[PDB]
């Protein structure tokens, strides 16, 4: 898949940054990660908080947030970047995001792509994400498959 | 004829009043820009100076001049300087860093 | 008829008068600009 | 049946053929004048203005024999400078539809340590260009090279030839593509992009494409791309008068300098030769208040597109922001003065003009010798006393091992103005019946931001339209017919090149420039008859007198 | 081959500058250098957005002189408090020697280079930036096949690039030759512009504090008994406009002191009555 010029980030993404807050100890936040049907799934209610950071700066042009179709994918999501510190979720709900997403329902399928505001992810290290609701709302969420498209600022 | 001769006047008449309100608005922002240069012009005369000697006069902005240092130089008078002040073998005090007679 | 007349001498004789004044404003802001230039 | 042919007249595409014909026949460019340039530069910016002045002086003529003939000097050419060089070849061959992809394919790709990505570029760029305000078709063909381009000088070359091709079509589907050309966020294709934006949605006030355009202004951080949105903000509200007053006052007000300079822009194309003294007023104010030199100098150019159709009301409000000490707005004093009296040369602004190209300051000469060529243009000695004077000074300053290089560069591109198109063209914003010519405004305004990207020069070349009086009979040909031009031969003649009767007979078509449009009538003894009067000039339909056989005017051939 | 664009420009935030010149003038006589972080926006653009001092070695300025140590844990905890800016390039102090790059600088720039193609070597000379003007320049390099083969160093497509002239004393220095100028723009907004402005914004209170009365007397007698000079001069001088056909003024300087005269004391009428009516 993935527009022309661009490429999938997973090796730029580093695992000492990568932090989800509220996941289930039998789903990993490795599930959401890998390109699996192992999902990520949130323990205590359906909001979620993960940051992912990266070896070097890059810039993102669309994001792959997809789950399952029982109505427990992700449907509104803040998007905070080059955050220096860890992030709450008392202040992710009152923070003003880098970008607010409505994922309609044609997200969530396998063949969803959500395109980002390019102009204002252009020096990106670290991408928070806070999963403020989902479609069915469930008590929890499940993320079939999360990643980044984009490119390296080659630093 | 008529009619087009007096709305001519009167085009001219607006475009005169046009021309006269931007005069006054650049007469007053040159003097604003004439008050900074004026203002640069006396910085330049601050300290600390060289003194030189006022060797000979070469044009009506620019003299040669021994500094103190015991090096001749061909620099540019300042304007605001009294002409018939400078006279040969005068003390002239000179920017530091381009010997310029101050 | 003699109405057009005299309204566009009224306005010739403005003209002119305020033609003189552009000519003095712009010889003020001239030698004012020759002194910033300078 | 006849509803078709006038359906062909509308689409341009008759007028097209005629003027491209016109301007094969009466080609009467000087190669030696381009030789002398060509022997006289040393660096790559000498090099690329000639380029340019080159394409200028065939612009149209689909004559590109300079280039031909000196390939090996051409290829010295690289990069961005290649680029306009390939560029160059499209204002060349401005209106040569028919062939003009297929002969785009002789100039095929290879590969070679630069990327080749700017002849792509150039080559989108010139296909925009010869089908500039008349993309029909082209149009199709651009969309689908920028929508598979991957390279980012061709995704540039690629913008630029679709908002060329589509200016002021305001087509949804070319807008959404450059549109995500743009939100693609890179400095080189962000120019393109937003003059597209501006030209595709030119003159159409669309309150979604200039809310796009300026929030993406106000949101990104390379400033290329802020140019380019700042001359797409200005053309997407040309012609509007006070419905743009809002977005004036919102982009007059506005922190960034460019977005200032978006405001004096569009102060211009809003009120392109209305006169408007609110207009002059602010723009005035702009120019002797601000802070950024810029800003200052777009508000005096934006001053010419205000003033053109009052000529002789210019100089005198451009004449003492012509000696300011600022020389940025020296500058726009004089690209003013050239924009205002464009093709009109005038006495007055050629005096104003003729002290500045001795200023200390480099590129207020360039700006000077750009504006004097633009007024002079096919002036004659007689017509103009000083123009042989100002060749002589443009020679001079390439001549001149120790002037400046971008007194060079327009002097270089002053001469490719002079004798632009084969001394067949003129600058008109004005259309001959009096309308405000859209795609000579929009060139001229492009054309003046060169200062900031080279390879826009080519955009005057819209500005560039046919000095003829083209005869056609009841059938649109073109019946070989005389007109008589009641004045001494050398009043309007070609320049001599380089090393009497009162009437002329001028063949059909006649390279009757404007002023020489008024004392043209045509012989009693033709067995024609011109329609409108022929004072007016421009594409006649003549009625036929008498019943005897036509002899038409034989169809030169391309190149 | 690409070629870096004439119109490429060095953004110096407000705050870099000042860092950099006051890092400079402390060091004077000697010669300081630190980096400058920031980031590379495109091919035309260069923000520099803040620049740390480094620690002085007895080395000078030179590659030795960055110690892996003090930069790595900068970068860090600056990363740490939130400004986590590449190493856009280096900057060092030549005191009274004007901006350029001697042999060894352009052995550290290469040097820097070597880690980023895109990277800048401004310099300031921090006793020529006397007030007003500022003496600094930004200068990369050129690659000596580059020039060697004959091919200009930068490709050029606008004015931009050539608005400012080189001088002279950075040409003889190896401009133009081995590295090329950049130019350089300051980026200051609206805040920190406002925010500069407190330096001298002088307050509420002195528009309504009198001058001492018994000074401002003085002051007037003084002025007045010049201006009578001045007068004396200007009659002596205005006899000799007659017998004179067309062929230091004692009228300008007339006119400057009625203009000093008139805007002080109209001035200390003014404040003195508002302060009447303002206060009871
Ligand atoms: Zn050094």
């Amino acid at each position: 898949d993935i527009p022309k010029g661009y490429m999938d980030l997973m090796p730029f993404i580093n695992k000492a940054g990568c932090e989800c807050l509220n996941e289930s100890d039998e789903h990993g936040f490795d599930n959401c990660l890998r390109k699996d049907t192992t999902f990520l799934e949130s323990d205590c209610d359906e909001q979620l908080l993960i940051t992912v950071a990266f070896n070097q700066p890059v810039k993102l042009y669309s994001m792959k947030f997809q789950g399952p179709d029982n109505g427990q994918g992700p449907k509104y999501v803040k998007i905070f970047i080059n955050l220096p510190r860890s992030m709450d979720f008392e202040e992710a709900e009152r923070s003003e995001p880098t970008q607010a997403l409505e994922l309609t329902e044609d997200d969530i399928k396998e063949d969803g792509i959500v395109p980002l505001r390019y102009v204002k992810f252009q020096n990106v290290n670290s991408v928070t994400i806070f999963v403020q609701s989902n479609q069915g709302e469930e008590e929890t969420t499940r993320i079939s498959y999360f990643t980044f498209i984009g490119t390296p600022v080659q630093a | 004829d008529l009619y087009s001769r007096y709305k001519k006047l009167q085009q001219e008449l607006e475009f005169l009043e046009v021309q006269e309100e931007y005069i006054k608005d650049e007469q007053k922002n040159l003097k604003k820009e004439f008050l900074h240069a004026q203002e640069e012009v006396k910085r330049i005369q601050s300290i600390p100076l060289v003194i030189g000697q006022f060797l000979e006069a070469v044009d009506q902005n620019t003299a040669i001049v021994g500094s103190t240092t015991g090096s001749n130089y061909y620099v540019r008078i300042l304007s605001t300087i009294d002409r018939e002040l400078l006279k040969p073998n005068a003390s002239v005090a000179l920017h530091k860093h381009s010997n310029a007679l101050v | 008829r003699q109405y057009y007349l005299s309204k566009i001498e009224e306005l010739q004789l403005i003209v002119n008068d305020k033609s003189q004044n552009l000519r003095r404003l712009q010889a003020q802001r001239n030698e004012l600009n020759a002194k910033v230039r300078l | 049946n006849q509803t078709l042919k006038m359906i062909k007249i509308l689409s341009g595409e008759m007028a097209i053929e005629l003027h491209l014909q016109f301007l094969i026949r009466n080609n009467n460019t000087d190669l030696m004048i381009l030789k002398n340039t060509k022997d006289a530069v040393r660096n790559s910016v000498c090099h690329t203005a000639t380029v340019i002045a080159n394409s200028f002086m065939h612009c149209g003529t689909t004559s590109d024999q300079f280039l031909r003939d000196n390939l090996e000097w051409l290829a010295r050419a690289t990069n961005w400078a290649k680029f306009t060089a390939t560029a160059s070849l499209g204002v060349i061959h401005k209106g040569h539809e028919k062939e003009a992809l297929q002969l785009m394919a002789t100039y095929l790709p290879k590969d070679t340590s630069p990327g080749s990505a700017y002849q792509e570029g150039g080559g989108l760029y010139a296909l925009g260009l010869i089908h500039a305000n008349h993309g029909g078709d082209i149009i199709d063909y651009l969309l689908n090279q920028l929508k598979n381009a991957s390279n980012d000088i061709v995704r540039h070359g690629g913008s630029l030839g679709l908002g060329l091709a589509a200016m002021g079509t305001a087509r949804q589907d070319v807008y959404d593509l450059l549109k995500t050309n743009l939100y693609q966020d890179d400095a080189v294709t962000g120019e393109a992009a937003g003059l597209a934006l501006g030209l595709v949605m030119l003159g159409s006030k669309n309150a979604q494409a200039i809310e796009d355009m300026v929030g993406y202004a106000q949101e990104t951080q390379h400033e290329k791309i802020l140019r380019g949105l700042a001359v797409g903000i200005a053309l997407v509200m040309y012609g509007r008068m006070e419905e743009a007053d809002a977005l004036i006052e919102s982009l007059c007000r506005d922190k960034d300098p460019i977005l200032r300079r978006s405001g004096m822009y569009t102060v211009a194309m809003a009120y392109c030769g209305s006169g408007n003294n609110k207009a002059i007023r602010r723009l005035l104010h702009v120019a002797v208040s601000d802070v950024n030199d810029d800003v200052r100098r777009a508000a005096v150019e934006s001053l010419g597109f205000i003033l053109f159709r009052t000529p002789e009301q210019c100089p005198s409000v451009v004449s003492l922001l012509s000696e300011s000490y600022n020389p940025h707005v020296r500058y726009g004093a004089a690209m003013a003065l050239g924009i205002c009296c464009a093709g009109t040369g005038n006495k007055e602004a050629i005096n104003l003009l003729e002290p500045m190209t001795n200023d200390p300051v480099n590129y207020v000469r360039q700006g000077a010798l750009i504006a004097s060529a633009l007024i002079m243009i096919q002036q004659t000695e007689i017509t103009c006393p000083k123009v042989n004077q100002f060749r002589q000074l443009y020679s001079k300053v390439i001549n001149d091992k120790h002037d400046d290089v971008m007194a060079k560069f327009g002097a270089i591109l002053a001469q490719g103005i002079l004798d632009a198109g084969g001394h067949n063209v003129t600058i008109s914003l004005q259309s001959r019946t009096g309308h405000t010519h859209m795609p000579s405004v929009v060139g001229v305004l492009v054309f003046t931001q060169f200062w900031f990207w080279f390879p826009l020069s080519h955009f005057l070349s819209l500005a560039y339209t046919p000095t003829c009086v083209i005869g056609l009979n009841k059938d649109l040909k073109m019946p070989k017919v005389q007109y008589k031009s009641n004045c001494k031969p050398s009043t309007f003649a070609y320049p001599a090149p380089l090393e009497e009767p009162n009437f002329q007979l001028l063949d059909n078509p006649a390279r009757v420039m404007p002023a020489q449009l008024k004392v043209l009538t045509m012989p009693e003894t033709c067995r024609y008859q011109p329609f409108k009067p022929l004072s007016i000039g421009g594409i006649i339909i003549l009625k036929d007198t008498s019943e005897d056989i036509e002899e038409l005017v034989e169809p030169v051939a391309a190149h | 081959a690409p070629a870096v664009d004439t119109a490429e420009q060095v953004y110096i935030s407000s705050l870099a500058l000042l860092k950099m010149l006051k890092h400079g003038r402390a060091g004077v006589p000697m010669e300081v250098m630190g980096l400058m972080l920031g980031e590379f926006v495109d091919d035309y653009t260069v923000r520099v957005i803040d620049v740390f001092a480094m620690p002085q070695s007895g080395t000078g300025v030179s590659v030795e002189a960055v110690d892996p140590v003090f930069q790595a844990k900068m970068l860090d905890m600056l990363k740490q408090t939130g400004r986590p800016e590449m190493v856009v390039g280096w900057y060092h102090s030549h005191p009274g020697f004007g901006c350029w790059l001697s042999g060894v600088d352009i052995n550290t720039q290469q040097s820097f280079e070597a880690l980023s193609e895109r990277a800048v070597a401004v310099v300031v000379d921090p006793i020529q930036s006397v007030k007003g003007k500022v003496v600094i320049d930004a200068f990369r390099l050129i690659n000596a096949n580059m020039m060697v083969l004959g091919h200009e160093p930068r490709q050029t497509t606008s004015n931009l690039g050539h608005l400012n002239k080189p001088s002279i004393q950075a040409l003889i220095h190896g401009l133009n030759r081995h590295y090329y100028s950049i130019t350089i723009n300051y980026r200051k907004n609206e805040l920190e512009q406002k925010m500069l402005l407190n330096l001298h914004k002088k307050s509420w209170m002195e528009g309504l504090t009198l001058q001492d009365y018994s000074e401002h007397c003085k002051h007037n007698e003084s002025v007045v008994k010049e201006m009578l000079e001045l007068a004396k001069n200007y009659n002596k001088a205005v006899e000799e406009e007659d017998k004179m056909t067309p062929e230091q003024d004692p009228k300008r300087h007339l006119e400057e002191h009625v203009d000093v005269l008139m805007t002080s004391n109209i001035v200390q009428c003014l404040a003195a009555m508002l302060d009447t009516v303002v206060f009871k």
